[PDB]
RNA sequence: CAGCUAGUUGGUGGGGUAACGGCCUACCAAGGCAAUGACGUGUAGCUAUGCUGAGAAGUAGAAUAGCCACAAUGGGACUG
RNA sequence: AUUGGGCGUAAAGCAAGCGCAGGCGGAUUGAAAAGUCUGGUGUUAAAGGCAGCUGCUUAACAGUUGUAUGCAUUGGAAAC
RNA sequence: CAAGGAUAGCACCGGUGAUUGGAGUUAAGUCGUAACAAGGUACCCCUACGAGAACGUGGGGGUGGAUCACC
RNA sequence: CUGCCGAUAAGGUCUUCAAAA
C-alpha cells in the first residue's frame, strides 16, 4: 500500500525552430506510511506518462526511515541549497505541524509529531531534498552505544 | 617520544583542539598532535571516558619547559568516526555563562556538553546530578 | 557582523511608510499645527472633476478629482463607480486605497454617505457603493 | 438559528444525519452535489484546504453549531494535560440537545434544541432552557411530566432504538448517560483527527 | 547637534530651611561636565500592564491601580 | 539575523600603509573573589498571566488558592 | 525681591514667494542611432576639452573583449 | 583587405486537468 501523492506539477518548455516543445514534469512522494518513502521527478509530453514514470523513479529509490515513539529522535537541519528545514522532537498529540512539501514527505513516511520550518526557499524538489538530508543525517541511540561504548544508551 | 616536524597552537584554547578534531574526521586522520593546557588536558580526559577518542597521550619535553599533547581519534573498522559534530559555545569575546535551569541537552543527551562549573570541566548529565552549572565550552556529538 | 561592531554601532531597523499620509494629518486651525494622528477616513470638498487615462494595459476613461480634505492636503480621489453627482464644487467622503491604473491616485470616495448620492441600479455588492435594498 | 435546506448541505457534503432520512427521501434518490454544476467531472484532488474545510463544515452541521462556538470549545479543552484526543470527543458529544436526541425522546435533532429552548427538558438538580449546556456522565437528566402527554410522545416515548452511551432504564424516562461514545457511535461521516490541527492554525 | 557651564566647581565665617546642601550671603581661589556623547534640536507623563510572538522580544502606554504634574495664562503669600 | 544573514561573478572589503584609545590574546605557580555558580533572609504593591476550584441555567464574567522576574545583603565553591 | 510693560540686537525653526533648475509618470509626437554580435570606430572606469542630443577625442587603467592560433 | 550600410506605431492568444482505467 505506497500510497503516492504529487507535491508539484510544473510546466516545463523548450524553444526550437518555430514553437513551444512543451512538457510537464511532476513531482510524487511514494511512502508506505511504515519506514520507507522516495521521491520521483519525470518529465514526458504528458500527465499520464510523466506520472508513471515519476513513480517509477521513486519507486526505484527508496530510503530506509527508522522512527522513535512516532516523532523524530533528534532536533536536524537538513540542507540542501539555498534551502534550510529545521525538524524538531514533538511530543505525542501535536500532529504534524508541517506544511506543503515537507508536509507530504512526513507523513508519507510515517513519523506522526513533528515540529518543522521551512527557513530557505520555497522550491519543493530543494525542501524535499533537505528535508529527505535531514532525516538520512539522524542517529539512533543505539548505533551511537556501539560506537561510544555506552551501555545501549543507558545513562 | 620523538618528533620531526614544529608544533604550532591557536591562541584561543578550545576552538583550537576543535578544528584540530574536526579536520582530521573530515580528512581520515586519525594521530595529530597539538600543545598541551591544563584546561586542554582537562576536556581531553573526559572525552575519553564519553568515548569518542581512543588514547590521550600528554607529554613533556626532556627540559620540562614545554608540554605537547599527541591525541588519536577513535575510528570503527570499517573507518567512520565517533564524533558527528563539534560546534563551541563560550568563545572568546561574548562568555556563556548559563545557569543550572537552562544547561542544554544536546541531541537528547546522545551528544556530549563541555561545562566547566567549579571542579574543572564536566559533563552534562553529572552537572545536572550535582544541580550546579556554569561555562559552557563547546557541543559535541 | 561582530559583537563589538554591534556594541559600538546597533542595528538600526528600516522605517516603515503609509500608503494614505493625506488622511493622518490634523489642522487644529486654532494654533494651525498639523499633527500626525491616523484616521481611517476623512472628509474633504472636490475642486476638478474629469476623467484620465489608464497605464498601459488598460484602456479607457476614467473619473478623477482633486478634492481638498479637512486638512490642508490637495489628493486626487477616484470616483469609484459608474455614474457620478460631483459638480466641480462639493463635498466628498474619501476613504483608503490604490488604483492601478491612473498614477498618484491612492483614495476612494465612500458612496452613498453624505452629498454624494449611492449608486442605484445595482444588486450586487451593495453594501459597498450604498444602494437601499430593494426589499 | 440554522438553515431550512438540510437536504441541500447533507447532498453536498454526502453524509446525513445517520439514517439516510435526507438522502433516501420519497424522491430521485439523488446524490449529487446540489446546482446545476453537479454533474460534471473534477471530482477528487480536493486541496488540503479544500478537503479540511469540507470536513470541518461535516463535523459542525452534524450538530447545528456556529463556528464561533466551535472555536470557544476547542480553545477550552486544548489546555489541559496532553494529547487529550479522547476528551474533546466527549466534549463535542456532550451537548444537551444533542444528548436528547441520543436519547429517543425527539424525532430529530434540531427538533429536539426546540424542546430545550422551550423548557420541555429538566436536569438532575435544576431546569434548563440554553440549548449548549455541557453535561458530564452522571447527571440524572429526567425528562418532563407535562410534556408526557401532548400530542407529539407516541415516537418520542420509543425510546426502545436507543445508543449504548445513553442508558434510559427504559419506561422510567430517567435518561442518564454513562460509558462515553467510542468511535463507533461516532460513524465514518466525521472520523478525522486533522480538523484539530486546522483550528490549531486558525485558532491558538 | 562639539564644546558647554561664572552660583557653575571648592573652602572659610554667617543667615535661612522640618533637615543636609551656593539654598542664600561676604571673602578666598578656577574649577566642574564632555567623544563611554556634554550641550542643542525634536518627541513623550513614567510604571504595573493591553495586543502580538515558539522564544528572544516588537508595539500602545484603552479601562482600572501606584507615582508625578496641572486647574483661563504668569507670579506672591496668609491660615494650617 | 545576540538567539538568527551576508560582502569573487547578485547590495556590500575603504587605494594602500604607520598607527594611540577600544576589543581580543602564549604556558605554569600563589592570593584575593570583580565577573560565573550555588544556599539562607528581605523585597519586587493590588488587579492582570498560567494551573485548580466555586458561583451565576453552562459560558463570557466574578471570586478563590497556587503560580514567577529582577535587585540588595549575607554564607560558600575556585574550573574559565 | 519680583510677574508684567517698553525699548534693542543676535540665535533656532516654520509657511509663502514673481522667476528659475532638474526629476518621475504618462498606448501609438519630432531629430538622430549611442549600447547589446567584432553593434559595424571593441567595450567599460577616472579625468580634461568640445558639440543639437545620444555622445566625439586626448591621457592613464581593466578584460567584465570577438577573431586568431600552436601536436 | 579594409567605400558606404539609417530606421521598423499600441495591446494582445494557445494549454485544458489527472481524478483513472
Ligand atoms: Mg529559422
Ligand atoms: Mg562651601
Ligand atoms: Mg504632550
Ligand atoms: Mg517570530
Ligand atoms: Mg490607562
Ligand atoms: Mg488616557
Ligand atoms: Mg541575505
Ligand atoms: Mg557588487
Ligand atoms: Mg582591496
Ligand atoms: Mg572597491
Ligand atoms: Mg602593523
Ligand atoms: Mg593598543
Ligand atoms: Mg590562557
Ligand atoms: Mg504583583
Ligand atoms: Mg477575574
Ligand atoms: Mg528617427
Ligand atoms: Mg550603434
Ligand atoms: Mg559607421
Ligand atoms: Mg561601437
Ligand atoms: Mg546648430
Ligand atoms: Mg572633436
Ligand atoms: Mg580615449
Ligand atoms: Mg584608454
Ligand atoms: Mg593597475
Ligand atoms: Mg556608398
Amino acid at each position: 500500500e505506497f500510497e503516492e501523492r504529487i507535491v508539484k506539477l510544473k510546466r516545463i518548455s523548450k524553444t526550437t525552430k518555430g514553437g513551444r516543445n512543451m512538457r510537464f514534469s511532476v513531482l510524487v512522494v511514494v511512502g508506505n506510511r511504515k519506514g520507507k518513502i522516495g521521491y520521483g521527478i519525470a518529465k514526458a509530453l504528458e500527465v499520464p506518462n510523466a506520472i508513471k514514470k515519476a513513480i517509477k523513479a521513486a519507486h526505484n529509490s527508496l530510503h530506509t526511515i527508522e522512527i522513535h515513539k512516532g516523532s523524530i529522535y533528534h532536533e536536524v537541519i537538513g540542507r540542501s541549497g539555498a534551502s534550510r528545514v529545521l525538524l524538531k522532537p514533538a511530543p505525542q498529540g501535536t500532529g504534524i505541524i508541517a506544511g506543503g512539501a515537507i508536509r507530504a514527505i512526513i507523513e508519507l513516511a510515517g513519523y506522526s509529531d513533528i515540529y518543522t520550518k521551512n527557513l530557505g526557499r520555497n522550491t519543493p524538489i530543494n525542501m524535499i531534498h533537505a528535508t529527505m538530508d535531514g532525516i538520512l543525517k539522524q542517529l539512533s541511540p543505539r548505533r551511537v552505544a556501539i560506537l561510544r561504548n555506552k551501555n545501549l544508551n543507558e545513562l | 617520544i620523538t618528533t620531526t616536524k614544529p608544533i604550532k597552537a591557536h591562541f584561543d584554547p578550545v576552538a583550537d583542539l576543535l578544528t584540530k578534531i574536526n579536520n582530521a574526521r573530515k580528512a581520515k586522520l586519525m594521530t595529530v598532535t597539538t600543545i598541551a593546557s591544563k584546561l586542554k588536558i582537562a576536556i581531553l580526559e573526559i572525552l575519553v571516558k564519553e568515548g569518542y577518542l581512543a588514547n590521550f597521550q600528554v607529554l613533556e619535553n626532556k627540559s620540562k619547559t614545554k608540554r605537547i599533547v599527541t591525541f588519536n581519534l577513535k575510528y570503527t573498522q570499517r573507518r567512520i568516526p565517533s564524533i558527528n559534530g563539534v560546534k563551541q559555545i563560550s568563545k572568546p569575546g561574548l562568555r556563556i555563562y548559563r545557569p543550572f535551569e537552562k544547561l542544554p541537552l544536546v541531541l537528547n543527551g546522545l551528544g556530549i556538553a563541555i561545562i566547566s562549573t567549579s571542579d574543572g570541566v564536566m559533563t552534562d548529565k553529572v552537572a545536572r546530578l550535582k544541580k550546579i552549572g556554569g561555562e559552557i565550552l563547546a557541543y559535541v556529538w | 557582523a561582530t559583537i563589538a561592531q554591534l556594541i559600538r554601532k546597533p542595528r538600526k531597523k528600516k522605517k516603515v511608510k503609509s500608503k494614505s499620509p493625506a488622511l493622518h494629518y490634523n489642522l487644529n486651525l486654532l494654533n494651525k499645527k498639523v499633527t500626525n494622528v491616523y484616521s481611517p477616513l476623512k472628509r474633504g470638498v472636490c475642486t476638478r472633476v474629469g476623467t484620465m487615462t489608464p497605464k498601459k494595459p488598460n484602456s479607457a476613461l476614467r473619473k478623477y478629482a482633486k478634492v481638498r480634505l479637512t486638512n490642508g492636503f490637495e489628493v486626487l480621489t477616484y470616483i469609484p463607480g459608474e455614474g457620478h453627482n460631483l459638480q466641480e464644487h462639493s463635498v466628498t467622503l474619501l476613504r483608503g486605497g490604490r488604483v492601478k491604473d491612473l498614477p498618484g491616485v491612492r483614495y476612494h470616495i465612500v458612496r452613498g454617505t453624505l452629498d454624494t448620492v449611492g449608486v442605484e441600479k445595482r444588486r450586487q455588492q451593495r453594501s459597498a457603493y450604498g444602494a437601499k435594498k430593494p426589499k | 438559528k440554522y438553515t431550512g435546506s438540510i437536504f441541500k448541505r447533507s447532498r453536498r457534503l454526502g453524509f446525513s444525519l445517520l439514517e439516510n432520512n435526507k438522502e433516501f427521501s420519497k424522491g430521485k434518490k439523488r446524490k449529487t452535489i446540489p446546482g446545476q454544476h453537479g454533474n460534471r467531472f473534477r471530482s477528487s484532488t480536493m486541496s488540503g484546504y479544500a478537503q479540511q474545510l469540507q470536513e470541518k463544515q461535516r463535523m459542525q452541521y452534524m450538530y447545528g453549531i456556529t463556528d464561533k462556538q466551535f472555536r470557544r470549545l476547542f480553545r477550552l479543552v486544548l489546555k489541559q494535560r496532553g494529547n487529550l484526543a479522547v476528551n474533546l470527543f466527549r466534549v463535542l458529544e456532550s451537548r444537551l440537545d444533542n444528548i436528547v436526541y441520543r436519547m429517543g425522546f425527539a424525532p430529530t435533532r434540531r427538533s429536539a434544541r426546540q424542546l430545550v429552548n422551550h423548557g420541555h427538558v429538566l436536569l438532575n438538580d435544576r431546569t434548563v432552557d440554553t440549548p449548549s449546556i455541557i453535561l458530564n456522565p452522571g447527571d440524572k437528566v429526567r425528562l418532563k411530566a407535562k410534556t408526557i402527554k401532548i400530542p407529539i410522545v407516541k415516537a418520542a416515548s420509543e425510546s426502545g432504538v436507543v445508543s449504548p452511551f445513553v442508558e434510559t432504564n427504559n419506561k422510567t424516562f430517567e435518561g442518564t448517560y454513562v460509558r462515553f461514545p467510542e468511535r463507533s457511535e461516532l460513524p465514518a461521516g466525521i472520523n478525522e483527527s486533522y480538523v484539530v490541527e486546522w483550528y490549531k492554525r486558525l485558532v491558538k
